[PDB]
DNA sequence: CTGTCCTCTGGC
DNA sequence: GCCAGAGACAGCGAGTCAGCAA
RNA sequence: UGCUGACU
């Protein structure tokens, strides 16, 4: 027997999202879609990279606005490395 | 800065001037800032490392009759000298111009309010007077504090006067700095008589002296056997013991044995002997019995409950916790942190073991720091404050073991019982010199700690607020290495200024640019600001091999793994941060990049230093004129211009302040020592100070 | 020539023999080589050397 | 070099969080074999309480167990921040959206 | 599942050294597979070429 | 000193500033030229030897 | 420890002396030596020989007899050290092949190259239970105390050409190791008479004790010239005397009284 | 910190 | 019985002046 | 006796 995980009583299993197809496996596996992993430090304000346009390969600095004040980030980007954190998406074959 | 307003030329138009008498309304500031290493120590010692040491004092829980009584520390304080009791009359304070007219120690008054109960629900808090620590002159504890030189003629003082000094009986000790190994930072050493330790020893090992809060210190050795195995051997009350690790790790952490072991193999990821001995270490000790992280507890827990001399109501569980918090890595709250640190150290054990490293000397001051007034004077108040609690619970055990219901009467006649001790053990520790301790203090010294501080000129004077001395038991020493004026001391060592007899080579002086770093800081934004630079955390996702990536440390906690081709860059916006005072980098963070090519040279990563016991001297910062701060190890990588027109384009990073910034206070006073020969000026050194 | 041990003045960990000269610095005087004397006294960095050397003899 | 046009959809409260597993003993060569459940803690109340989370995988032989709370949390999912980026090749338009990191480890119980 | 050769691979403690033919399921959940394993672990490894050598240092 | 005589000695000082990459490059048996950093490398390893009797050539 | 012996002063000893200076230096099987090739239970060699351009020149070796003592020396003390560990752990190529194996019961088949050492590797295997490691640490700590052939105590002679002005015909061939009988053989190639060493051990048991008087005083001597020193040899001659006053050198500390 | 004892111990 | 493993074990310049604490 | 300075 594996002793199967316990839920602890002060947690409850959150429900998938129906009204979530955004991350659903359908359309994270669609041809002309491509998964990336994005790291960076704790103050990053996604939103000074919008409309900006972020590097697939190699290194660049991209400067941002934040509260007015301008911020550079260099942006590396790499090929996958074995090993690396997997995306979990809701699915419909999995109950 | 603090050497503007140096004087071009001499001038003799000072004596003969229409105020030459008149005391001055503010000390000389040049002469303070000479005691000021002495005097900074002690104000945290007393103030604020005060609460810190008795915070950690674990509560002192013993059996009375059927019962179990808890007592715990909650303050102590010091209180400033003043005349005894009340008994006497018309001026509370006490200054230290007697003292000297009587015979007599200026003693302040230690103090703490315990507070006992009884499972928990009956409870009082006492005060008790724990007895007198002496106490420096000008140290926040004084009485000569904030006094101008018109009033500090009024009670006779000097006018002039830094005190960083002790009056143990009128005698003025003045405890000197001593050399450590270095704090929180693993130095790989290859000794020859470590193989002696057991069966299958070798002669490799990374030590590392741990300092909590500067109340604490311990010495653990990570050892490497012929078999590719790793052992650690920690000190206990000055009895050694020695754990594979395995058995270490698998009690820190609550991670699966792969890993544990895809963390000793993170930079040497193709090797094969280290696989193979990375499984000998967890299998072949841990498989065996234990593998879950409670019964590896319970099993260390047994074999080490006798010598660790814990409660005999404690599980086994919780008497492993007593050894992992009191004897390996003191320095680190967390046990995953404690881990990472343990895992970096055997790295770089398998490192100098296949050549790829080269040993750290430990007669080098890039691996060197000092011991300060206050790091004595702490780590001795919060041992005798341990010792204290146990003398009176022994007290306490041993009188009757009778219906404390009613004892509640007599609990403060029985804390007063013992509380009649603190005071003549701390006097022997400064009117003799040598240390009785039941743990020597992490220190490997136990007597010559304070000597008497002689004003037969003011040169023999000065010089004993600014003496290093590298150990007492060096002078018994066949091989003379410890005695060589190797040049990693240029700027932080005078080379002329040693006594030149039986001490040569032992005794030093510290430059006169140089300086001890006394101050604490909060460096919580900094783990938080490395990993903004480019830093990627322990935890994982480096972007490249493990091989290709430098391992950050931040005061013995692992940031972790700057990429090689970022380190460069880090370093450089880091060490402008701190010259420009941004961020919240302390002006003295060392920023270290020790570089790696394919070399056996020393292993490589990004250190950044900040404690409070390095020494540091002042350089202008070419590229910016901002007046740096570098410390020992910081020098090794950077050139430093002495005159201008050596200055360059792409060599010459830094340059010193002055040409003479290399000689000590009195051998700034030797006229033309250049045109002399060198063991002249030794000896004008030595003849300045009788 | 300055020498110590039988040997000129030795490097460092990372291959300079004093913080003012490069790393593996090829021209004499970063090896003790003083050509400096007493009449016109020696400097900084050669005054180090003379005094490795004065200490060792003791 | 090829680039993507940067936009953060995110989360409309921030209450949105996508969810990254890392496996403490390495990777699963095919997990698709693998039912993830996503515990949250029922106190809504407390600040403290209203972000914890469980993660569980079951598999037939073992069950993996990550949380963001306690020392199994460990430090990259604060010092750091991780996101995850979907690229429309077709449009070079990459969506960004915040996410958390569960570390991932094996459940027995004495 | 790519743990290699010396941990469960699917729990997480390290095995055993090999004596009877199955794989030697661990002191906590014995789980077993691949008795023994298809190819002996083979090691592709040789000395340097600067001291032990007189040769590829003729010159340089 | 006589001047007159110290000129020699300054141009011979100035002279000795040259003499160390012939030096050390002859003693490590290196080509007799073309190499300039390839010398500095080899120095580098003599130095962090383990026999370090290359080094005191 | 050294020694001196004179070369005698005749066109054929000065040819020989060539041969003998390159007939007594110690040739070491880690001297000559590529690279070693490990894989690992079966655990195969190939030690990848140097070329002889650049080591026959000065050591006098030829390929057949380095490897002949790979077969009868090497590849046994390699068992000899796998049982030191395993004992505390828990046409033509067929003959010399068969005498090989028929004397050790783990190797298999080595190689043969018949141009120059081309590729000459083994072959172990131990298939029960052995604690497979990289265990090239061995055959390295091994291959480098290996020595193919040595006079016993010498470790390398050298000839300084002149030592004499008056009479600067001399040569000497000094040696950084001690054995006298090993030099013996040579008493048409070397002076045997003028032999020195500064052992006085060595002397005291192939000369005799009155002959280790004078090295003695000889030693003392030389070691006070270095400094310019010179004690008159009426105190030197007396210490020798005393020394060896009961047959024995015997040394002047605390267990001499 | 080195060199002889020198008294085991241990393996052979 | 032959000779490594050690593991104790003993040695470590001459003279002189102070003070201070136990 | 001890220990900390110092002299040739
Ligand atoms: N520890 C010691 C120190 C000294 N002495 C004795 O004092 C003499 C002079 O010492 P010194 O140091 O003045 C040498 P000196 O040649 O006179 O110096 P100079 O070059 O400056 O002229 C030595 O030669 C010894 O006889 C001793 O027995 N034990």
């Amino acid at each position: 027997d594996a002793a199967r995980f316990s839920c602890p009583p002060n947690f409850t299993a959150k429900p998938p999202a129906s009204e979530s197809p955004r991350f659903s496996l359908e359309a994270l596996t669609g041809p002309d879609t491509e998964l990336w992993l994005i790291q960076a430090p704790a103050d990053f304000a996604p939103e000074c990279f919008n409309g900006r346009h972020v590097p697939l390969s190699g290194s660049q600095i991209v400067k941002g606005k934040l509260a007015g004040k301008r911020h550079r980030y260099r942006v590396l980007s790499s090929c996958p490395q074995a090993g690396e954190a997997t995306l979990l998406a809701p699915s419909t074959e999995a109950g | 800065s603090r050497w503007r307003n140096l004087p071009s030329g001499p001038s003799l138009k000072h004596l003969t001037d229409p105020s030459y008498g008149i005391p001055r309304e503010q000390q000389k500031a040049a002469l303070q800032e000479l005691t000021r290493a002495h005097v900074e120590s002690f104000n945290y010692a007393v103030h604020e490392g005060l609460g810190l040491a008795v915070q950690a004092i674990p509560p002192f829980e013993f059996a009375f009759k059927d019962e179990r009584i808890s007592f715990t520390i909650l303050d102590a304080v010091i209180s400033p000298p003043t005349v005894p009791k009340g008994t006497i009359c018309k001026e509370a304070n006490v200054y230290p111009a007697e003292c000297r007219g009587r015979r007599s120690t200026y003693r302040g008054k230690l103090t703490a309010d315990i507070n006992w109960a009884v499972n928990g629900i009956s409870k009082g808090i006492i005060k008790q007077f724990l007895g007198y620590v002496p106490i420096m002159v000008k140290s926040k504890l004084c009485n000569l504090r904030n006094l101008p030189p018109q009033a500090l003629i009024e009670h006779h003082e000097e006018a002039e006067e830094m005190g960083g000094y002790f009056i143990i009986n009128g005698i003025e000790k003045v405890i000197r700095m001593l050399i450590m190994p270095r704090r929180n930072f693993p130095i790989a050493m290859i000794r020859p008589k470590w193989k002696t330790r057991g069966p299958g020893y070798t002669q490799y090992g990374v030590s590392m002296h741990c300092v909590r809060e500067e109340h604490s210190a311990v010495n653990m050795n990570l050892h490497y056997l012929e078999n590719g195995t790793v052992m650690l051997n920690f000190i206990y009350r000055k009895e050694l013991f020695f754990l594979p690790l395995g058995f270490a790790l698998k009690a820190l952490v609550s991670f699966s044995d792969y890993q544990i072991f895809q963390e000793l193999i993170k930079g040497k990821e193709d090797d094969s002997f280290l696989r193979n001995s990375v499984s000998q270490m967890l299998r072949i000790v841990m498989e065996e019995g234990c593998s879950t992280q409670k019964q590896v507890l319970n099993y260390l827990g047994e074999c080490f409950r006798v010598k660790l001399n814990v409660p005999d109501w404690y599980p086994n569980e919780q008497a492993a916790e007593f050894l992992f918090n009191q004897c390996i890595c003191i320095h680190l709250k967390s046990n995953t942190e404690k881990f990472y640190m343990l895992c970096l150290m055997t790295r770089k054990l398998f490192a100098l073991a296949k050549g790829e490293c080269m040993e750290d000397n430990p007669d080098s001051l890039v691996n060197q720091e000092v011991l300060t007034p206050g790091q004595l004077f702490l780590m001795f108040l919060k041992e005798k404050l341990e010792g204290w609690l146990v003398s009176i619970k022994i007290a306490f055990d041993k009188k009757a073991q009778k219906t404390s219901v009613s004892m509640n009467t007599d609990n403060l006649m029985r804390i007063f019982t013992m509380g009649i001790d603190l005071t003549k053990p701390f006097e022997y520790l400064f009117a003799t010199g040598n240390l009785r301790s039941k743990t020597g203090l992490g220190l490997l010294q136990d007597s010559g700690l304070c000597v008497v501080a002689d004003k037969l000129n003011f040169i023999r004077y000065l010089s004993h607020f600014r003496c290093v001395h590298r150990g007492a038991d060096f002078a018994k020493m066949r091989t003379t290495t410890v005695r060589r004026l190797l040049p990693e001391s240029w700027g932080f060592l005078c080379p002329v200024h040693t006594p030149d007899g039986e001490p040569c080579g032992l005794m030093n002086h510290l430059t006169a640019v140089c300086e001890v770093v006394t101050q604490f800081v909060y460096t919580a934004s900094i783990p938080a600001l490395l990993c903004n630079l480019g830093v990627t955390p322990i935890d994982g996702a480096p972007h490249r091999s493990y091989s290709e990536c430098y391992p950050v440390l931040l005061d013995g906690v692992m940031v972790g793994w700057v990429d090689k081709d970022l380190a460069p860059g880090i370093a450089d916006s880091l060490r402008h941060f701190k010259v420009l005072r941004e961020k919240r980098i302390p002006p003295w963070m060392e920023v270290v990049l020790i570089p790696m090519t394919g070399k056996p040279s020393l292993y490589p990563g990004l250190f950044l230093f900040t404690t409070p016991c390095r020494l540091v001297r002042p350089v202008q910062n070419l590229a910016l004129g901002k007046e740096e701060l570098i410390g020992t190890m910081e020098q090794i990588f950077m050139n430093v211009a002495i005159f201008e027109d050596e200055v360059f384009a792409g060599v010459t990073t830094h340059q010193e302040l002055f040409p003479h910034s290399l000689l000590s206070v009195i051998a700034n006073f030797i006229p033309f020592s250049d045109h002399n020969q060198s063991p002249r000026n030794m000896y004008q050194c030595q003849m300045g100070k009788q | 020539q300055i020498e110590l041990e039988g040997r000129r003045p030795p490097l460092m960990a990372s291959g300079k023999s004093l913080p003012c000269f490069e790393p593996y610095e090829f021209t004499p005087r970063a090896g003790g080589f003083v050509t400096g004397r007493f009449l016109t006294g020696i400097k900084p960095p050669e005054f180090f050397f003379h005094c490795m050397a004065g200490r060792e003899g003791l | 070099l090829p680039s993507a046009r940067w936009q953060y959809c995110g989360a409309p409260d921030g209450s949105q969080r996508a969810v990254l597993v890392q496996f403490s003993n390495g990777k699963l060569q095919s997990p698709g074999n693998m039912r993830f459940t996503l515990y949250e803690n029922k106190d809504s109340t407390n600040p403290r309480k209203r972000n914890q989370r469980i993660l569980a995988a079951e598999t037939d032989r073992l069950s993996y167990v990550g949380n963001n709370f306690g020392t199994g949390a460990l430090k990259c999912n604060t010092l750091c921040r991780h996101f995850v980026g979907i690229l429309n090749k077709t449009s070079g338009q990459m969506e960004v959206y915040d996410a958390e990191l569960f570390n991932m480890q094996p459940l027995f119980s004495d | 599942a790519n743990t290699c050769s010396s941990f469960q691979s699917d729990l997480d403690f390290c095995s055993d050294c090999g004596s009877v033919l199955p794989l030697p399921g661990a002191q906590d959940t014995v789980t077993c597979i691949r008795c023994g394993f298809n190819i002996n672990v083979r090691d592709f490894e040789g000395k340097v070429v600067k001291t032990s050598v007189v040769f590829h240092q003729l010159g340089t | 000193v006589k001047p007159k005589a110290d000129v020699k000695r300054q141009r011979i000082i100035e002279e000795s500033t040259h003499c160390g990459p012939q030096a050390v490059r002859a003693a490590l048996n290196l080509p007799e030229a073309a190499s300039y950093d390839e010398v500095r490398g080899k120095w580098q390893d003599a130095h962090l030897g383990k026999d370090q009797r290359d080094f005191n050539m | 420890p050294m020694m001196s012996v004179p070369v005698l002063n005749t066109k054929k000893a000065l040819k020989r002396v060539k041969s003998l200076k390159k007939q007594l230096t110690r040739v070491c099987l880690g001297e000559v030596l590529q690279k070693i090739d490990v894989q690992e239970q079966v655990y195969q060699l190939r030690f990848q020989f140097l070329p002889h351009a650049y080591y026959q020149q000065e050591k006098c070796l030829r390929p057949e007899d380095i490897l002949r003592f790979m077969e009868t020396r090497f590849f046994k003390l390699l068992m000899e050290s796998i049982k030191k560990k395993n004992n505390k752990a828990s046409e033509a190529m067929e003959r010399r092949v068969q005498a090989v194996r028929e004397i050790h019961p783990f190797i298999d088949d080595y190689q043969y190259d018949t141009e120059e050492s081309l590729w000459c590797q083994v072959t172990v295997k131990l298939p029960l239970m052995k604690i497979n490691f990289d265990m090239s640490s061995l055959v390295v700590s091994l291959a480098h105390g290996a020595v193919i052939y040595a006079t016993k105590g010498i470790t390398r002679c050298l000839l300084n050409e002149t030592t004499n002005n008056k009479n600067e015909k001399e040569l000497v061939l000094n040696t950084e190791g001690i054995n006298l009988p090993e030099l013996f053989k040579y008493a048409e190639v070397l002076d045997l008479r003028r032999l020195y060493s500064n052992d006085i051990h060595a002397i005291a048991n192939t000369y005799g004790i009155e002959a280790a008087l004078r090295v003695i005083e000889k030693e003392i001597k030389d070691v006070f010239a270095v400094y310019g020193i010179a004690v008159d040899p009426r105190h030197l001659s007396l210490v020798a005397d005393y020394m060896c006053f009961e047959g024995v050198y015997k040394p002047l500390n605390r267990f001499g009284i």
